[PDB]
C-alpha cells in the first residue's frame, strides 16, 4: 500500500529540505496513530519552520511519502502580443504552486470519483514515460475535457489538478506553469486574423514547454468557442473562422503531443457545436454534474463547521455526519435533531448548482438574521427559508 | 558598520561553488542581527572547601 | 599581529566545531586538538581567515562572530565574539573559556554547519 | 573574482554585495549567477554605406537662403 | 587618477542608459557640471547610487582581481541582453572617444547592473 503526507513550509522559513524530512518522519514515528491534519507541534525550529501537516486519502504504519511544496506568492503574469502588446493574446500565467488555490482540492466534492481517475491518470502517464514505451505503438493526446451544467464547479477542478501535480510530483519537476487560454480574446475577426493569432500563443506555449525541467497545464476555458462544429453547420456564410480557426488548432495541439512534460485541460458547456474532430483528440472527457443529496449534506457541513471554525455559531454543537445516522438509524435525540433537519434542507435544497449551494450560507446569513453572533437552529431555519427564496427568485426572473 | 556572509553597507560572499541552497540572500540576512543574549552566569562552585576537614588517602604508589 | 589572530581563528572556528569520530588529535601551534582531517575543510577555514585577512588589514572591525547555526541556518544558537580589535596558557585560556561557555551551555546537532561572519580577546554567546 | 550588485532600484570565487535594507529580493545568486554566465554573444557586425557618393548620379537643390542671424 | 576614472564609468553608464532609452522619463539634461561635457543623471540619488558603487568597487577594482568590467543592461526577467564590457588595463582624448565608441557601437545596437568579473569596449548582445 502507500499513503500521502503534505506538509506546509513557510515562506519566511529557509531550513534545509532534508531536515524538514527527518524532523516530519521524527513526528509521525513519534505519533504515528484518520485522515485529520496536524496543526499543533513541539519543537521550536518545526514550529518557526512548518505551517501544518496533513494525511490525504488512524494507522500506525510507515510506508509515508513526504511531498513538501511552496505556493507561490504573487499572482498572474499576463501575456500580451509581440508587437501589437495593447490587447491581442493577454493569457494568464500561474507559476505553481499558488497561494490562491490552496484548499481548493479539499472543498470540491464530487459523487463519481473523478478526483482518483483524473490524477492517476497522470501517475500512469509519468510511469508509461520512465519505462521508454514505444511513443509510436501507444500514445496519448494528453488532452483532458471536462463537461457539464453551468456553475457546477467544473473549471474549478482543473485548478486543484495542477495544484495538486505541483505538489504531489515535487523533487521530480522543481515547479509547474498553468496557462490559462482566454478563448474570447483571440477573435480579432477579419479574415483569418484569429486563425493566425492562435500560433502566437501556441509558440509561447512551445516556449514554456521546453524548459524540460518545469510540468506545464493548459487551461482552455469555453473550449467550444475556439472550435466551432464546421460539418453539420450548414452555415457557408461563416468565411473562415469556423474552417480556419478550428485547423489552426488541431495541429499546434497535436504538435505537442510528442513532448511529455504537457497536459491539456479543457472546460466545455455544450455538449454539442463542437467539433467531432476534437472528441476524439481527448484522453478523459468527464462530466461534472450537478451536487446530488449526499454531497448537498457534505458541502452544507464543510460551510457550517467553516463558520463554527470562526466562532459565526457561537454554541458548538456537534454535527453528526450521515454515516452516523445510518449507524443510528435515524433516532431523534436531542442532539440528533439539527443533522436530521440539515438532511430534510438536503432534500429540499437538490437540484442547485455548487456555486448558489456556497452561496447560500451567505443569503441566510444576510436578510433573515442580522445577530452578530448566531445559536444553531435558527441559523439552520435561516438556510431552510433562504432556499426557498432562492426558488422563488429564480422563478421571478422567469 | 559592514558584515559579511561567508556562506550598513553589507559584503555578502557567494562561492559559486556551494550553490545549492535556492534562496540564499534570506539565509544571508537572518546571520547578521543580534538577538537576545543570556547572562553570562559568574560561576560558583556548589561544595566549597572546609579546611576544618581532611580527605582521604590510600598508601600505594606506582611501580 | 593580525595574521596569527587569524590562524588563531581558524583555531577557534574548528576546534569549536568540535566543541564525532571523524576528529583527530594533531599539534597545532603546540598544543594538541581534537579537530578534523579535513583538507577541504582546512583549505577553505585558512580561505575564510585570508579574506578576513584584507578586512583586518583595513583594522576597522568590530567583531568575528563565528555563528553556529542549527541545522535549520536559522541561529537557535549562535556564537558572536567581540573581541574589540584595535606563553602558551592565555593562547589556551581563550580556549578554556569557550569551553566552559559550552559547558555551562550546550552544543547543536552535530554537524553545526556554520558560517562565519565579520563585523567590520573577548566573546560571549547569543544563546 | 566576480562582484554582482542586484540593484538600481526601478577557480574563481564570488564576492557579491548584499547591502541590504528591503530584505526581499528572494534572488540575488541565481540572477548573479545570470549575469555571470556568458551567453549568446553576437560577432562585432561592422558599418558601410549602402549607398555611395555616386559621380553618377547627382543630387537636387532647392533655391532660397535662410535667415540669417 | 580612479577617483576620476569611476566618475567616467558613471559618464559611460548613465549614457548607455540614456541612449537605449531603457525608461521614458527623459530627466537627462546636458550637464557640463564642473566643466566635464558628459550626459549624466539629474538624480542626486542615482549620482550618489554610481558613487558608492565605485565606493565600494574602489577596494576591488583597482586591487586588480578584475578581469572584465562588465555593465549588464538587465532584462524584464533581469537578463544580461547587452553585456556592455569594458577591459581594466589603462586627458579627455579616450572619455569623448569612450563616449564617441559607445555611440558608435550603440550604432550597429538597437535595469542596469554592474557586475565586475585600450578600454576595448564590446558589447554581447542577444542575436
Ligand atoms: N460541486 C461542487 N462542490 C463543491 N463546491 C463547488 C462545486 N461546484 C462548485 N463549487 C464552488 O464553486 C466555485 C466556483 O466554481 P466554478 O468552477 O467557477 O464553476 P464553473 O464550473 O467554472 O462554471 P463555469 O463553467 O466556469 S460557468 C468554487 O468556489 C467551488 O468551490
Amino acid at each position: 500500500p502507500t499513503v500521502h503526507v503534505e506538509v506546509h513550509q513557510r515562506g519566511s522559513s529557509t531550513a534545509k529540505k532534508e531536515d524538514i524530512n527527518l524532523s516530519v518522519r521524527k513526528l509521525l514515528n513519534r505519533h504515528n496513530i484518520g485522515d485529520y491534519t496536524w496543526t499543533e507541534f513541539d519543537e521550536p525550529f518545526l514550529t518557526r519552520n512548518v505551517q501544518s501537516v496533513s494525511i490525504i486519502d488512524d494507522l500506525s504504519a510507515c510506508t509515508v511519502a513526504l511531498h513538501i511544496f511552496q505556493l507561490n506568492e504573487d499572482g498572474p503574469s499576463s501575456e500580451n502580443l509581440e508587437e501589437e502588446t495593447e490587447n491581442i493574446i493577454a493569457a494568464n500565467h500561474w507559476v505553481l504552486p499558488a497561494a490562491e488555490f490552496h484548499g481548493l482540492w479539499d472543498s470540491l466534492v464530487y459523487d463519481v470519483e473523478v478526483k482518483s481517475h483524473l490524477l492517476d491518470y497522470v501517475m500512469t502517464t509519468l510511469l508509461f514515460s520512465d519505462k521508454n514505451v514505444n511513443s509510436n505503438l501507444i500514445t496519448w493526446n494528453r488532452v483532458v475535457l471536462l463537461h457539464g451544467p453551468p456553475g457546477t464547479g467544473k473549471t474549478s477542478l482543473c485548478k486543484a489538478l495542477a495544484q495538486k501535480l505541483t505538489i504531489r510530483l515535487s523533487s521530480r519537476y522543481r515547479y509547474g506553469q498553468l496557462i490559462e487560454i482566454n478563448s474570447h480574446s483571440l477573435f480579432s475577426k477579419w479574415f483569418s486574423e484569429s486563425g493566425k493569432l492562435v500560433t502566437k500563443m501556441f509558440q509561447k506555449i512551445q516556449d514554456l514547454i521546453d524548459d524540460k525541467d518545469a510540468l506545464v497545464f493548459v487551461l482552455i476555458d469555453q473550449v467550444e468557442s475556439l472550435t466551432a462544429a464546421r460539418n453539420a453547420c450548414r452555415a457557408g456564410t461563416e468565411p473562415s473562422d469556423a474552417i480556419r480557426v478550428v485547423n489552426a488548432v488541431l495541429t499546434q495541439i497535436d504538435q505537442i503531443k510528442r513532448h511529455s512534460n504537457v497536459v491539456i485541460l479543457t472546460t466545455s458547456n455544450i455538449t454539442e457545436k463542437i467539433d467531432v474532430a476534437f472528441v476524439d483528440r481527448a484522453d478523459i472527457k468527464q462530466y461534472i454534474g450537478p451536487p446530488s443529496a449526499a454531497a448537498i449534506f457534505k458541502i452544507y457541513l464543510s460551510c457550517l463547521e467553516e463558520l463554527m471554525k470562526c466562532q459565526i455559531i457561537y454554541p458548538r454543537q456537534q454535527l453528526l455526519t450521515l454515516r452516523e445516522l445510518e449507524m443510528i438509524g435515524f433516532i431523534e435525540n436531542n442532539v440528533s435533531k439539527l443533522s436530521l433537519l440539515l438532511n430534510d434542507i438536503s432534500r429540499k435544497s437538490e437540484g442547485l448548482s455548487g456555486r448558489v449551494l456556497r452561496k447560500l450560507p451567505f443569503l441566510a446569513h444576510a436578510l433573515y438574521v442580522q445577530a452578530p453572533t448566531v445559536t444553531i437552529e435558527g441559523f439552520l431555519q435561516a438556510l431552510s427559508l433562504a432556499v426557498d427564496k432562492q426558488f422563488e427568485e429564480r422563478k421571478k426572473l422567469a | 558598520s559592514q558584515v559579511h556572509i561567508f556562506w550598513t553597507e553589507v559584503i555578502l560572499h557567494y562561492r559559486p561553488c556551494e550553490s545549492d541552497p535556492t534562496q540564499l540572500p534570506k539565509i544571508a540576512e537572518k546571520a547578521i542581527q543580534d538577538f537576545p543574549t543570556r547572562p553570562l552566569s559568574r560561576f560558583i562552585p556548589w561544595f566549597p572547601y572546609d579546611g576544618s576537614k581532611l580527605p582521604l588517602r590510600p598508601k600505594r604508589s606506582p611501580p | 599581529v593580525a595574521d596569527v589572530l587569524c590562524e588563531f581563528l581558524e583555531v577557534a572556528v574548528h576546534l569549536i566545531l568540535y566543541v564525532v569520530g571523524i576528529f583527530q588529535k594533531r599539534k597545532k601551534y603546540n598544543v594538541p586538538v581534537q579537530m578534523s582531517c579535513h583538507p577541504e575543510l582546512n583549505q577553505y577555514i585558512q580561505d575564510t581567515l585570508h579574506c578576513v585577512k584584507p578586512l583586518l588589514e583595513k583594522n576597522d572591525v568590530e567583531k568575528v562572530v563565528v555563528v553556529i547555526l542549527d541545522k535549520e541556518h536559522r541561529p537557535v544558537e549562535k556564537f558572536v565574539f567581540e573581541i574589540t580589535q584595535p606563553v602558551e596558557q592565555l593562547l589556551r585560556a581563550f580556549i578554556l573559556k569557550i569551553s566552559v561557555c559550552d559547558a555551562v551551555l550546550d552544543h547543536n546537532p552535530p554537524g553545526c554547519t556554520f558560517t562565519v561572519l565579520v563585523h567590520t580577546m573577548q566573546l560571549y554567546v547569543e544563546e
